[PDB]
RNA sequence: GCUCAACGGAUAAAAGGUACUCCGGGGAUAACAGGCUGAUACCGCCCAAGAGUUCAUAUCGACGGCGGUGUUUGGCACCUCGAUGUCGGCUCAUCACAUCCUGGGGCUGAAGUAGGUCCCAAGGGUAUGGCUGUUCGCCAUUUAAAGUGGUACGCGAGCUGGGUUUAGAACGUCGUGAGACAGUUCGGUCCCUAUCUGCCGUGGGCGCUGGAGAACUGAGGGGGGCUGCUCCUAGUACGAGAGGACCGGAGUGGACGCAUCACUGGUGUUCGGGUUGUCAUGCCAAUGGCACUGCCCGGUAGCUAAAUGCGGAAGAGAUAAGUGCUGAAAGCAUCUAAGCACGAAACUUGCCCCGAGAUGAGUUCUCCCUGACCCUUUAAGGGUCCUGAAGGAACGUUGAAGACGACGACGUUGAUAGGCCGGGUGUGUAAGCGCAGCGAUGCGUUGAGCUAACCGGUACUAAUGAACCGUGAGGCUUAACCU
RNA sequence: AAUUCCUUGUCGGGUAAGUUCCGACCUGCACGAAUGGCGUAAUGAUGGCCAGGCUGUCUCCACCCGAGACUCAGUGAAAU
RNA sequence: ACACAGGUGGUCAGGUAGAGAAUACCAAGGCGCUUGAGAGAACUCGGGUGAAGGAACUAGGCAAAAUGGUGCCGUAACUUCGGGAGAAGGCACGCUGAUAUGUAGGUGAGGUCCCUCGCGGAUGGAGCUGAAAUCAGUCGAAGAUACCAGCUGGCUGCAACU
RNA sequence: GCUCGCCGGAAGACCAAGGGUUCCUGUCCAACGUUAAUCGGGGCAGGGUGAGUCGACCCCUAAGGCGAGGCCGAAAGGCG
RNA sequence: AGGACCGAACCGACUAAUGUUGAAAAAUUAGCGGAUGACUUGUGGCUGGGGGUGAAAGGCCAAUCAAACCGGGAGAUAGCU
């Protein structure tokens, strides 16, 4: 049912995913690798792609960009010299999931999220 | 909507500026009035030298309500400030000798039909 | 209103009859290493398809 | 020598209250319900004084009598003291027929329109408000019916607290009094996660006999079935005359069931725009975090009724009451005895949906596989190898399907999910630049800018080869024909 | 009448209708003078009533956002 | 009795908004409530928005929603003169820059002048704080813009009010 | 460590009354701590709170208590 | 000036929203009368069981009250379960 709703709803309020999600798609960019859950992982994609593709078009107009959606105070000074020119020009795909299983004895479907560091 | 309890002014004359609706009839399960459904009212102001007198009750027609009308076409013609004009329940047609407003044509059964032959440009 | 007599040992099998949650079904196998891994996950020890990733 | 008279003498010597009661007990003992009863009752009939101008039975009915029912008024005390919570309401129907509306037949004191009114039948159909806790009774307004009834006189592991109902208290009255009134008025508590039957939906195991894929028959079941008002058919039928109708329709309203998003409004916290407060961003332009989504206004995708659409059929079969023919027993008379027809709004087939666990398990088409060995306390088991089809599922990308399973797509022979690059509906011309302007700000570039579901292209990123299950022509008996 | 048997009186007004509201009637079955009687303003955890304002209480529900319910996993009660 | 929302006296106080010790946002300082991951179901509990009618709902406006600020106007009957009164009802509200690159009220000096040269004795009115008025422009559908923050008239019985 | 949220007349800060080791930080994680536990008023070892001016003691004392001699009551006990 | 308005603390408890093997054996959430007075409240003391106290309900006196608790009379008495 859920009339038209097609994104998941995952855990914590839709206040708290909207921080969780800013803080984990600014912080992967300097981690280059996170463990989290799957269900979390495959929703990460639809906020960290289009934060490096941010960089794809260049112009004085652009860099005031990452302050009103998807805020992270140290990217702004590097992402547009580092993976403006030449990672972003793909405008997407530079994600990969990695499939864990078990993180413990526990129940949580585990994953790990990187980034591609080079494209050849 | 024109229901129960609702306070509205009269299409004759002499009728005063409020009558009161006291349910719809004709029917099982009746509630609300569209233009040219006959409605139950109550008289409670009318004019001491008009032919109607307070607290006896009337059958009545909606003439102006903002659900309109879309019989002829599906188009729906809309009215501002809720109206209603007085049938005679006995001997047919409306009961006053002036009619307010500028008023419709789809009022077309033939206990009110005369409603056409009046002083209106209508 | 409420229990006034016990379930049967048999009703507690009838119970129990479809409690296996993995059974568990046969594995798939990688692409450089004589390993094998979980139907669409990476192993413990990081094999997968070949890539042999994120191992300890 | 005692009305010690409660008499076989409880002390010489003794009345009440308990809604503040407590304890030991109780259907030994009460109000409701089920049964039992039917005097009473409701319903109909036999009798038919007398009424109906005349005339008993068109329509009614005295003085009296019977039958049917469970049915009011009232009894028995068999089921309650280890509790079947009190009246009405709302929710919710369901059964009866002594039929209320619908149908079928008829007498009328029914010429016609209406009216009066009795058999036959349970398919379909039968009102809301005022004071009032009251359903009810009274009233107001409406019906085709607002019919007469049963359902623990249908309502609490369903609700409200108004009636009923204590412990606060008052008015009236009574009882020295403590209490008392099914008198009166204010006020006065409403607990409950399910074991199994009853149910609704939904998985897994087993049966249908080689495995697989699928479409057809149809034992039997359910749904459909009602109608007010007016206008036409018709000033035709009838009847001095006034007036004024059947068949079958249409116009306008309804119940009830059933389906949609095109209309139209609303909603629409994944889209856009404006704005108040305050903190952050050094500060400002400008943009976030929080304040009912802070507040205000539009609105896509979609839901939705406050919107729109729709209905009870013909042919064939067979049926109480009623309509019957030819005709005897009983010369006649008769629907019945021999012999054979008509027919209702009801009903079987027909239509729409379900349905072969229809263990009575039916049919037919499309697809596939043409294998061996060792041991034994075996007419049966336990081991190993060759070779596994057609297909199915898991595992995935998820959805028109969803609580979970199930189930519809798509897994690179790819458009299934996500993204990119656009379009569209929606919003409303931005953040910048140029000019004008004390400045707030306006106008031009600019129908700007932004986007999610709607629509298009695209493999950009992800859905791996396999692995897994599924085996080698498929048990037993009979008949005929060709051999 | 918080008092009323006929009584939800009778009648005027207020309603579509009013066992209620305001007033008038006297025939108070049983008001009545400190056992208190009549009477008025501000006020009042006050009973009853009329009109308007404002409203999803209703007509009639419709859509939107959470928690518990749902699924698995953790550590694991009760009447009966 | 529980890592129990219950009980518990004294002591100190801030930006901005505010009359405030209410309340919104926040600083200093403190903390993330000692099970986790998902699904997106009726239903229950809590929230949001709602057309046109309107108390018809219900024993009964119960409950909920609307209003709600300040200044300037306007104010009934009844009355024990004290009240009723917020009666009832009306009009307005942002921003810009100029007179004055900030006027007047509060605060108040370099300076001037005096004497007993000093917690001195006057005076002028820069600096600081800063209304309100007057004039002229400008914007949104909406300027009290968020929090915060009124139902009113008219009878009757009871009760004098605290 | 960072970033985000919540409290901010408090969920910040300083104390009494009461509690009596609970503070501080070294180690273990068998048992206890409705999840993990490398952590915890846990198991176990150690360290810890110093006054002429705060308070008591010390000097007064309200309500009140105890109360010689004396009195009331069989006595206990009471009055004062 | 006020046994005065609006309105916190401070006192109450007219209400609805929840709870009812609760988070809690009398609580929580959101409104609400009193709010300088016959106001409200901390500390210490005095009053005791047929005895105390109450602007008065048969209310309050360690969950009980037509009379709270304990040791003893005591193994009270029960035409009864």
């Amino acid at each position: 049912m859920r009339h038209r709703k097609s994104g998941r709803q995952l855990n914590r309020n839709s206040s708290h995913r909207q921080a969780m999600f800013r803080n984990m798609a600014g912080s992967l960019v300097r981690h280059e690798i996170i463990k989290t859950t799957l269900p979390k992982a495959k929703e990460l994609r639809r906020v960290v792609e289009p934060l490096i593709t941010l960089a794809k078009t260049d112009s004085v107009a652009n860099r005031r960009l990452a302050f009103a959606r998807t805020r992270d105070n140290e990217i702004v000074a590097k992402l547009f010299n580092e993976l403006g020119p030449r990672f972003a020009s793909r405008a997407g795909g530079y994600t990969r999931i990695l499939k864990c299983g078990f993180r413990a004895g526990d129940n949580a479907p585990m994953a790990y999220i990187e980034l591609v560091d080079r494209s050849e | 909507m024109i229901q129960e309890q609702t306070m509205l002014n009269v299409a004759d004359n002499s009728g005063a500026r409020r009558v009161m609706c006291i349910k719809v009839l004709g029917g099982s399960h009746r509630r609300y009035a569209g233009v040219g459904d006959i409605i139950k009212i109550t008289i409670k102001e009318a004019i001491p030298r008009g032919k109607v007198k307070k607290g006896d009750v009337l059958k009545a027609v909606v003439v102006r309500t903002k659900k309109g009308v879309r019989r002829p076409d599906g188009s729906v013609i809309r009215f501002d400030g809720n109206a209603c004009v007085l049938l005679n329940n006995n001997s047919e047609q409306p009961i006053g000798t002036r009619i307010f407003g500028p008023v419709t044509r789809e009022l077309r059964s033939e206990k009110f039909m005369k409603i056409i032959s009046l002083a209106p440009e209508v | 209103a409420v229990q006034q007599n016990k379930p049967t040992r048999s009703k507690r099998g009838m119970r129990r009859s479809h409690d296996a949650l993995t059974a568990v079904t046969s594995l798939s196998v990688d692409k450089t290493s004589g390993e094998k891994h979980l139907r669409h996950h990476i192993t413990a020890d990081g094999y997968y398809r070949g890539r042999k990733v994120i191992a300890k």
